[PDB]
């Protein structure tokens, strides 16, 4: 509303991930995450239902429908 | 369809980890 603006960072998971903990976000061949903090090439943030935490951007890939 | 040989982002020893991850 305020500072998501100009088109969200849609990621769409590639490969399927296991998580450790509720810590970590976990997510499967087509689960979509939403990027809340997309830095320079590393560890990205996201949520998903369920499932919050930090994600891979190797075995991610920013989808767009 | 080609997959990257590097593997999930990389974690260097400084910056990223944080209350240590698995």
């Amino acid at each position: 509303m305020t500072d998501n603006s100009n088109n969200q960072l849609v990621v769409r998971a590639k490969f399927n991930f296991q998580q450790t903990n509720e810590d970590e976000l976990s997510f499967s061949k087509g689960d979509v995450i939403h990027v809340t903090r997309v830095e320079e090439g590393g560890w990205w943030e996201g949520t998903l239902n369920g499932r919050t935490g930090w994600f891979p951007s190797n075995y991610v890939r920013e989808v767009k429908a | 369809d080609a997959t990257p040989p590097p593997v999930i982002a990389p974690r260097p020893e400084h910056t990223k980890s944080v209350y240590t991850r698995s």
